[PDB]
């Protein structure tokens, strides 16, 4: 079938300076968002963010609700705890974020689910790739997973991502699946700029590609550059596609010793590029 | 899907 | 407690030609805490019509949004990203570069 996933990624920060907290959830598969909750909206709902999930029915945006809003609920609730356990002041805010989902292997059978989080930027508690067992961060994490082992919460996990992950993932995939299951090689270019008196940038780019996933690099003999190149944070451009540039500061006239290498599922074969 | 169960930490 | 200061990329959505429209993205990334606020501008004075992306983060729990607004590219605009974080003692204006 393909490597895919679902997942959730969810903010809740408290406040004590507008005396409140705050959650927001977003759903992705694959590189791209379908839902959000965010408690700060007018009546606060799970909301649509792509065409092909429009078509669910209302029961579907009622129970989604239904359960974001009570998650909301007990992460507010965790935040407090948490401030407890850490022995922190009412006055400062701070954050929990949280991400889990499923992964399905190349041949689309279940390979990999997760379970996280993050309490102010560090990892806190995680469920284990067994999907069995859970990794806490510190002593305050590890209260909270005598908790989770006492209540088998990782059994519960375990059938939420054998189940229902796999399920609606298989289902989003086939509603979206023009654009889902098609991947779109990237657009390469390179770019030859003198830079200093001592030195000429090539820059190597790749536009308009998705899912995000890429590899650009910088050869000389069959060598990888990686060390004096940058190389920028993937991008998107807001359509659904990616952009990334790979830059290496080279002696002048020896910029046909160098090539761009890149790798992407969209792509026959990888990419050889000159300046040319 | 969202999941129906959340965790008190 | 962490606190990490914004990436912040400004770019095109298309390859930008003048006269051509287009949409003006500027990406944050990499930031913690998650109250931010961002601003485009054009010649120094803030676009009214911006929209962003739902705050998401990456594996390593930094978050990212997108704010981005249609236009079309001239020879004469000046156009920038001004961004604001607690990491940041004042506003942050990142301009548009046309080849980055």
């Amino acid at each position: 079938m393909g490597p895919h996933s679902l997942s959730y990624f969810s903010t809740a920060v408290s406040r004590p300076d507008r005396g409140d907290s705050r959650f927001i959830a977003v759903g992705y598969v694959d590189d791209t968002q379908f839902v959000r909750f965010d408690s700060d909206a007018p009546n606060p709902r799970m909301e649509p963010r792509a065409p092909w999930i429009q078509q669910e029915g209302q029961e579907y945006w009622d129970r989604n609700t239904r359960n974001v809003m009570g998650s909301a609920q007990i992460n507010r609730v965790n935040l407090k705890t948490l401030r407890g356990y850490y022995n922190q002041s009412e006055a400062g805010s701070h954050t929990l974020q949280w991400m889990y989902g499923c992964y399905l292997g190349p041949d689309g059978l279940l390979l990999r689910g997760y379970d996280q989080f993050a309490y102010d930027g560090a990892d806190y508690l995680a469920l284990n790739e067994d999907l069995r067992s859970w990794t806490a961060a510190d002593m305050a994490a590890q209260i909270s997973k005598r908790k989770w082992e006492a209540a088998d919460a990782a059994e519960h996990w375990r059938s939420y991502l054998q189940g229902t992950c796999v399920e609606s993932l298989r289902r989003y995939l086939q509603m979206g699946k023009d654009t889902l299951q098609r991947a779109e090689p990237p657009k390469t270019h390179v770019t030859r700029h003198p830079s200093s008196d001592l030195g000429v940038t090539l820059r190597c780019w790749a536009l308009g590609f998705h899912p995000k996933e890429i590899s650009l690099t910088w050869q000389r003999e069959g060598q990888d550059q990686s060390q004096d190149m940058e190389l920028v944070e993937t991008r998107p451009s807001g359509d659904g596609t990616f952009q990334k540039w790979a830059a290496l500061v080279v002696p002048p006239g020896e910029e046909q010793s160098y090539t761009c290498h890149v790798q992407h599922e969209g792509l026959q074969e990888p990419l050889t590029l000159r300046w040319d | 899907e969202f999941e129906d169960l959340t965790f008190l930490a | 407690m962490i606190q990490r200061t914004p990436k912040i990329q400004v770019y095109s959505r298309h390859p930008a030609e003048n006269g051509k429209s287009n949409f003006l993205n500027c990406y944050v990334s990499g930031f913690h805490p998650s109250d931010i606020e961002v601003d485009l501008l054009k010649n120094g004075e803030r676009i009214e019509k911006v929209e962003h992306s739902d705050l998401s983060f990456s594996k390593d729990w930094s978050f990212y949004l997108l704010y981005y607004t249609e236009f079309t590219p001239t020879e004469k605009d000046e156009y920038a990203c001004r961004v604001n974080h607690v990491t940041l003692s004042q506003p942050k204006i990142v301009k548009w570069d046309r080849d980055m």
